[PDB]
């Protein structure tokens, strides 16, 4: 007593790469020195 | 008690060449900004040492 589909495939990942997109700061950096004098040495 | 103003600072060429060639500091920062130099001294009024 003697005795299989055919295709094309496209695959696909997850994607990983996180969405960059460009931010505007704004800000102000205020810097206080200080210092003493006497003769001509600045302290 | 009041505030603590602390920064860090790199040293003068002239004084790393010292300080790796005798293993020691001069007790004085000096730097200028505009148009005088600035100093400070380690314990008040000390000298060069
Ligand atoms: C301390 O001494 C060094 C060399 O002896 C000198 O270059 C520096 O200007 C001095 N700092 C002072 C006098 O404040």
């Amino acid at each position: 007593t003697s005795m299989l589909d055919e295709g094309i495939m496209v695959v696909y990942k997850r994607n990983i790469v996180a969405h960059t997109f460009k931010v505007r700061v704004y800000q102000k950096v205020l810097t206080f020195r200080r210092s003493y004098a006497y003769h001509r040495t600045t302290y | 008690l009041l505030g603590s103003n602390t920064e860090y600072v790199a040293p003068p060429m002239w004084e790393i060449h010292h300080i790796n060639s005798h293993s020691q500091c001069y007790s004085s920062y000096s730097r200028v900004i505009a148009g005088t130099v600035f100093v400070a001294y380690h314990r008040d009024s000390y000298e060069n040492k």
